[PDB]
């Protein structure tokens, strides 16, 4: 029982101190850093897309208003 | 910063590591109360040896 | 005098004030019909209610000039707002008597005194120092902190911020450093020691009133207020103004060090607040984010702030920069500490775990670094054992931390005798070498002797980093 | 000619630029700020200014030169500090006594007043001279004793007049040629566009090592003269220290230290240390500053000049390669180049690829790195040089997933990954052995078999030991030191000895700042012998626990083998290492009885 | 005045709005919908509508109010329930007789029908008057005996006419000034923008404790009048106890409750329990609503209302501080306000910073929290107020990595750390001492040394006792009680007595509803004396188990010490505490024989 | 919700509103948002739906002057079975509590597969009492939750320390969990149990335990209901 309890307590302490305390930072990295950065890059790219689309449509609307005036 | 798995950050890997973390946490609690039972019996046996 | 005689300051220049406001968006104001806009002119905005706030042109396109407003754009009306163009980029009136004065983040005095009675209107964010004109900083300044003298040594002219988080005593450590900073081997020019004092320049960006009062009071208690110029930009002050505050502080530091030859000790607290101001401006301008929403040009701008340090060839002044930045979640990987570490020649890491253990100062030795420590220590300066002792301290501290982590899983019994020695060294180290009084000033030699006393825990044969020549001289009673 | 229409950061858009072309040098503003065209939209041409853009007004002249960004190649490059636009910083400080870099300053890149001693080459009048031909040699330094005045590439003809031996400045005519009726004049110097790599006769395969002096770099992950090396790591890992140590102690005949967007105190450091350090390579004790030229661009200096800095540095390296000199290029941080490109693209409005970087970043990196390999220089006399590009990478957050590192990894052949944890322990140079690699190990077998035949075998032995001990260490920290075989304990202890006494290199101590290849080989042999003999003794009956204590003297001896002075000479060091090996042999023979 | 163009939900492009300012409230449509200008582009003003926009035609008028988002400050503010836009929910209910809030409703924030008794101040005709000057007092309620009438900031001049003593409504002119010929009419109320803090002569250092009446708060984690406090706004944790104790027993002369973005049925509790909360501080039993204003926002209230709720509450608190009244502001869930910010930023399209939160979230939080604090009010006569913010953070199920929670914990000096588990075990007020902290302990040293000199020492001793028991419970659980020394058992027993007696306050009883700071100090002396006497006696060889079985009577006396009725008088309770201390000292002396 | 508002607040009815497939509504909302060229927020869902879900949910509750009331039971499918998804997260922000349907219970054949350990009714205490159902409702619910959690933990230890190594409470807890999940939670799709029938079924399940460790039931109620 001493041998079994020592092995079991060692495994439990390892899980508490290294296994879980490394899986949690790994998950934290994955989601909070990288998924957020990928979503942020998608946000920036789609916002740049929207800016291009709006400036193009605004130029078209300005041209239409000008030829209506003329 | 801290120990790392150095794994491929994707949604599939995020879910994989969340499942792994939950499994490891429940295994830690499981072995903790197993060890509680074992050390209770161990203290009992130590008393038997002592007397 | 003839060098000072040439001024051309009497040439009055009328200013074009424009009612031609076109659009306001976020902190940006757009003006049409601007006659020959300059890229980075300062403008003065007379709002309808009569208040005048300060602006700066960020972009010009033909007849239009994009203006950012430091104090925000609330209340700006196209019909009534008038914009006067100063004609030149941002400048601050500077003088030696401007030491001992308290200022906002925009340079306006708030000590209920007079305006700055200038000697020159130095251009803001001054040009970079010629790398040929620089002098490598190798003059140790004894900060009295054993965690920063024996290890992580600072030399005069080094950029070296304090890495910390919200709640840790970073600003107390900074106050102590400014309190007891001094050369390890002072010039000893005169027994008066008037020029041996550091002329502090302090910039506060987005700090609560409590920290500003703490720094002001601490400078008062040590008689340092007569030598320090404060640039306070508190939490309630405008956020866009946080950008120019460190620029003003570094401009006055440059004037004091490279023009009046004063050993300036620049303190820039809450660099993370400046970072947040930069991020807010960039998100307003829709610029490309580098990481965690911060601008891609964050590294360049932060470097522009930090690199205004060091000392120059023919000039007997120096700017020793010690910023303080709040790590958002105790992460080095965060962009604010990451870029700063990439720029600033080292960092003094304040640790939360050490702080929770009651250790003051909670300087975590391993994450801390001092790049130009290598040349500020040795035979001619400090002691011949300094480098080897510091390296061995680092090695044994790392081994002790690893052995404590091992004990956390395999129990103390399973540890080898070297691991037990390492736990002993770590305990005595953290509690008697890093642990230091808030007003205790340890000379680098006292800290070296304490480090040797700590190292004598191990037998001579396992002090592998220390060279045999040093080890056969200092291990036996020094 | 043209006039500024828009200023937004380093990017300036100039109108009335109908006659200007892509990547053409243009003078911006009344200060004649240097920049190049990166876009044309009708009469409006976008310009990335290479100087500080604050204060530019619309309507000020933007002169267009017609030539691309060109670097002057000739005598005077060596022992000089340069900026991105190759403006001599020393001359800038002398001409403008201010301690700053005045914007728009136009110092000639190479000194036009020094009278260089010119010795004419093997070519005489009437000979057909082609690009890359040496038509004379010039005493530049005592170290670079024959700076060979090449004919400019892309130019050829028949020699009409050649200057006799004497002293000539760079503005004086030296050679006169006649191509097809047009008669051209040549001087000590010639300009070359920094964006077109200098031509070579043929790119040879690099097969000679770039002995950098670092034990781990020389042994486990060797680079070659003509190789491409990446050194990615977080701040404080020590990539600039490794780069500087390479510049000081490599077997290169020339060094081009490019401080691409790094702190200026490093440039002050190299400027103040290099004249104090000497090399016997030229045959006499002579300072390494005579061998090193710099391109300095501090992180606060203009952003686009950061991009120009690598190109002027690599063109200088190519020019010195064309003279048959094994020149090594050190880019202090190419990630700063990448951030400069990202900032310029963000000003331009281009759609980003990843982490904001432009979609063409990988192409630019590959094109820059391909200018490295050993090659036969153009023209005659026949000669061979090399360009060892050793570029440190600074990934954001220390993560090697950074786009700059990822792009660079697929391009470089050597990858010296730096570990932040090892650096924090002050275990420098802190190479992450588990991830670091070198693809030049197979090529270098030809050198090893001729010089150190057992070097690759012992290198593989040490890598096996380190990997075995790494997996052992993770297993132990999961389960504990118990149940380990004595062989496993020997592996762990020997790898700890390696990590603490062979991979360790203090870099600033007299004894081990520079570890010559023979001393590194001897240390490799001694450590492998210790491991093998402990393994054999424990396998042959003995037990490791009392063997370690009964033979601690030999372990301390191999620990102290790193304290051997390289200045004692190869003979003395090898004799003392053989003494160490024999003592270890006899001690392990007697202790296992 | 104006017109309408593009409508996409609340964003409403206007026309002919030449004279509109940024962040200026406007009336949109024929229903006079409230909305603030977000952008200006020539004559076009981007207006975000502060409520539903389903019916809006192109061309129907938009009238500009001329002011930003501002709150009507004056009498009638007490005992009123508002939303973020300070719409009187009650008055809306009786005016419309409606279950819902009608769209475009414009009932005045302050009641214009109530006639208030006005007593003019020291200022006479012809006197120069400045902002913040008290020119009259108005008897608002019995708790607010005199709602002093402040001259609005940014306004000053010579008093030309002032209304005599009488009874007035808000619309009626009360005072008249002339500044430089221009003539201004001031009435019984005024409007101040919410996003600019109300100016003060000097922001003093908050150094007088905020006596909440809870032993754990007043002793271990003390807040300060003008301090800042953060709370976890979870469900099971008894935060209702904290809010009711601050609004019922604290030193505050006014209470501002800001229910920003709360649930529908949670605001029902908040609005239904407050009317029956009663106070005795006035000397007569009166409702706390006479002293308290509620800002109530269910999650379906408009996003602008939820975002501006905290600013409205803090502006009301600043207004009551400027009268010299210590006011406490309680934010129901600042995380809901941050969610409102995230929605606003998303709808404006601003680039995010941390998983959607805008780049200025930290800046906005810091600026808002800096508005709190003790300060000398602007103008004359000299007076000092204080605003204490007690804000609760409720992230996604305890995810305290939220940037909102991170910033709040980095700004607030006090964290009271309510715990779910302590509420499960019915250990009210359920403060998790392990994680809770207070950074005002150093500042309150002045107050303690002035009044209760031993308070900091006893507080630190109690902290040490609880921490020692907390860290020793693990070794107990792992090894068994037999491994514990006698002194460790002393620490455990005394700490358990502390948890059951001092930290645990019934609150719903009569002896524990309000534990005054002096009674708290007496109890700390009692408990620390018990621990010290036990420690000393056992250090004198005495076995702790025998004393525990023997000194249960003094332990019971200490247990019943919390039953001492504070209403019995400070002198009487101090005398009985002295008798308790004498008895415990004597009985320890007897039992240690 | 307009119909429910009309009925409850004008006809004075008690109205229950079941909004099934809230996730499908969220998908539709995202489609509408991207139709207006709005840039998607978190997880592609637009960043403003906390407001829209709030407008849907808050159209409930009982009011001062009307005897009617609105009770809402939104039903949303968690995509990939996580709470961190925007839809369940926002619904948890706006709504009081949640009922959980568990895949593990569903695979065992239990209907309804309601996992009661995670499910919570925040303001359940207001629905239970003397004039509100029965005086024993709250403590019987608490005891059921406690014994069910203990039974799950004992089922974990059944395969780790063995059946015989468990404590007597754990041996009772295994069979209590068996009877609970497959008789009390397991209710036919057309079996209508009134609250009192369900309460006395819960009592019949709780009658296996002894007096000493039915500790989360008040001793008055326990001594009035358990002992006969
Ligand atoms: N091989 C080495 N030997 C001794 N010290 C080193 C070594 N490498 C780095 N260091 C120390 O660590 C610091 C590393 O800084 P640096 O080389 O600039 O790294 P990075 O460029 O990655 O920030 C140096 O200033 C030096 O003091």
């Amino acid at each position: 029982a001493f041998i079994i309890l020592d092995e079991v307590i060692k495994v439990t302490n390892r899980r508490v101190n290294a296994i879980e305390h490394v899986i949690i930072p790994r998950t934290e990295n994955t989601i909070a850093y990288i998924n957020s950065e990928l979503d942020e890059l998608d946000r920036e790219e789609f916002y740049r897309l929207k800016k291009v689309q709006e400036k193009k449509q605004n130029e078209t609307a300005k041209l239409d208003a000008e030829m209506k005036l003329k | 910063s801290g120990n790392r798995e150095q794994v491929f950050p994707t949604r599939m890997t995020l879910g994989l590591m969340k499942t792994k973390l939950k499994g490891a946490n429940q295994g830690y609690s499981l072995l903790k109360r197993k060890s509680e039972a074992l050390t209770k019996r161990f203290r009992d046996i130590t008393k038997r040896i002592d007397d | 005098i003839n060098k000072k005689a040439v001024e051309q300051g009497f040439n009055v220049k009328p200013r074009l004030n424009y009612n031609t406001v076109s659009g306001v968006n976020g902190p940006l104001v757009i003006l049409e019909k601007v006659k020959f806009p300059r890229y980075n002119e300062i403008v003065n905005l007379t709002l309808p209610d009569g208040t005048v706030r300060q602006g700066q042109v960020l972009e010009i396109r033909g007849d239009r000039a994009i203006v950012q407003v430091f104090e925000g754009t609330s209340g700006i009306d196209v019909k009534k707002t008038t914009v006067e163009f100063t004609g030149e980029s941002l400048r601050i009136p500077v003088s030696e008597d401007m030491l001992g004065r308290i200022f906002d983040g925009s340079g306006r005095p708030i000590d209920n005194g007079p305006k700055v009675f200038a000697e020159d209107y130095l251009d803001i964010n001054g040009s970079p120092i010629n790398p040929y004109a620089r002098i490598y900083p190798e003059e140790m300044i004894s900060t009295g902190v054993s965690a920063i003298d024996t290890m992580n040594s600072i030399a005069r002219g080094q950029k070296i911020p304090i890495f910390s988080a919200s709640g840790l005593p970073h600003n107390e450590i900074a106050a102590q450093i400014c309190r007891q900073a001094g050369l390890v081997r002072p010039t000893k020019d005169v027994h008066d020691g008037h020029e041996e004092n550091f002329s502090i320049v302090f910039a506060a960006m987005g700090v609560n009133l409590e920290t500003a009062r703490f720094f002001k009071q601490d400078f008062e208690e040590n008689g340092s207020l007569e030598r320090t110029s404060l640039f306070l930009n508190l939490a309630n002050d405008p956020t866009i103004e946080r950008i120019i505050t460190p620029r003003l502080a570094l401009t006055t530091a440059e004037y004091l060090a490279y023009q009046t030859e004063r050993h300036v000790l620049t303190i820039l607290t809450d660099m993370s607040s400046y970072a947040d101001a930069l991020r807010e401006v960039s998100a307003a301008r829709e610029e490309v984010p580098g990481r965690r929403g911060y601008p891609g040009y964050m590294y360049t701008d932060l470097s522009t702030i930090y690199e205004r340090a060091g000392r120059v060839e023919g000039r007997n002044g120096s700017i020793t920069q010690i910023p303080i930045l709040t790590m958002p979640n105790d992460d080095i990987t965060h962009p604010i500490p990451d870029l700063t570490g990439y720029i600033t020649e080292g960092q003094i890491f304040v640790d939360r775990q050490l702080h929770n253990k009651g250790i003051y100062p909670p300087i975590n030795v391993l994450p801390s670094l001092s790049r130009l420590m290598k040349s500020a220590i040795g035979e001619g300066m400090t002691r011949k054992d300094h480098g080897d002792v510091s390296n061995q301290l680092y090695a044994k501290y790392a081994i002790g931390k690893d052995a404590a982590a091992m004990k956390a899983v395999v129990g103390e019994e399973a540890l080898s005798i070297e691991d037990k020695l390492s736990l002993e060294f770590l305990e005595k180290f953290e509690k008697t070498f890093i642990t230091q009084g808030a007003y205790e000033d340890r000379t680098v030699f006292e800290s070296l002797d304490q480090a040797w006393s700590l190292l004598r825990i191990y037998p001579k044969e396992m002090l592998n980093r220390i060279s045999p020549k040093i080890l056969d001289e200092f291990y036996d009673r020094a | 000619y043209g006039a500024i229409y828009s200023v937004s950061g380093p990017v300036v858009i100039a109108e009335n630029m109908i006659g200007c072309a892509m990547y053409e040098l243009v003078k911006v503003g009344h200060d004649n700020l240097v920049g190049e065209v990166i876009r044309i939209d009708g009469d409006k041409a976008t310009i990335q200014v290479y100087e500080e853009t604050a204060g530019l007004t619309v309507g000020d002249p933007v002169l267009r030169t017609g030539k691309p960004l060109s670097v002057e190649l000739g005598p005077g490059l060596m022992e000089t500090i340069y900026d991105g636009i190759q403006r001599p910083l020393k001359a800038i400080k002398e001409e403008s006594q201010s301690i700053y870099i005045p914007r728009g300053i136009d110092t000639p890149a190479l000194d036009r007043t020094i009278k260089w001693q010119f010795t004419p080459g093997k070519f005489q009048v009437g000979d057909h001279i082609s690009g890359g031909d040496i038509y004379g040699s010039v005493f530049e330094n005592s170290l670079i004793s024959s700076h060979k005045i090449l004919l400019p590439p892309r130019s050829r003809g028949t020699i009409t007049w050649i200057a006799p031996a004497g002293e000539y400045t760079l503005d004086e005519k030296i050679l006169e040629v006649e191509f097809d009726g047009k008669k051209s004049d040549f001087t000590l110097y010639h300009t070359w566009p920094v964006r077109v790599p200098r031509p070579v006769t043929e790119k040879l395969s690099a097969d000679y090592p770039l002995l950098t002096g670092q034990r781990v770099l020389d042994a486990l992950f060797p680079c070659v003269q003509g190789g491409t090396t990446c050194i990615p790591g977080a701040f404080g890992c020590g990539k600039t220290v490794i780069s500087q140590s390479l510049s000081k102690y490599s077997n290169s005949d020339a060094i081009i230290y490019v401080g691409c967007g790094e702190r200026g105190n490093e440039m002050a450091e190299v400027l103040m240390e290099f004249p104090e350090l000497y090399t016997e390579m030229s045959g006499t004790k002579e300072p390494i500053m005579k061998r090193t030229t710099l391109v300095a661009n501090t992180s606060n200096m203009p952003v686009a000049a950061r991009e120009a800095s690598i190109y002027t540095g690599i063109t200088l390296a190519e020019y010195f390669r064309d003279q048959g000199k094994n020149v090594s290029m050190i880019a202090d941080s190419s990630s700063r180049w990448a951030e400069a490109l990202r900032e310029i693209s963000g000003r331009l409005g281009e759609m980003p690829a990843d982490q904001g970087f432009p979609a063409y970043l990988g192409a630019k990196l590959a094109s820059f790195y391909e200018r490295a390999g050993k090659a036969v220089a153009l023209g005659s006399p026949d000669r061979t040089g090399s360009v060892s590009i050793v570029a440190a990478v600074s990934p954001a957050g220390g993560d090697f997933s950074d786009p700059v590192t990822t792009a660079t990894l697929g391009i470089t052949q050597v990858f010296w990954g730096l570990d932040k944890k090892l650096a924090q322990r002050k275990h420098f140079p802190s190479i992450n052995t588990s991830v670091s690699y070198s693809k030049y190990t197979n090529v270098l077998n030809k050198f090893y078999d001729s010089n150190y035949p057992e070097f690759p075998v012992l290198r593989d032995r040490m890598k096996e030991i380190l990997s075995n001990a790494e997996e052992l260490e993770q297993v132990v920290q999961l389960v504990g030191k118990s149940a380990l075989s004595d062989s496993d304990k020997i592996t762990l202890d020997v790898a700890t000895l390696i990590k603490e006494d062979f991979l360790q290199q203090n870099g600033y101590s007299t004894y081990d700042a520079f570890c010559p290849i023979w001393k590194t080989f001897d240390m490799m042999r001694a450590f492998i012998s210790y491991h093998d003999e402990a393994q054999k003794a424990v396998a042959n009956g003995a037990n490791w626990s009392k063997l370690a204590d009964s033979t601690g003297d030999v372990k301390h001896a191999v620990s102290s083998s790193k304290f051997f002075e390289p200045s004692r000479g190869e003979k003395e060091v090898h004799g003392e290492f053989e003494k160490l090996l024999s003592t270890m042999q006899e001690r392990f023979a007697e202790s296992t009885d």
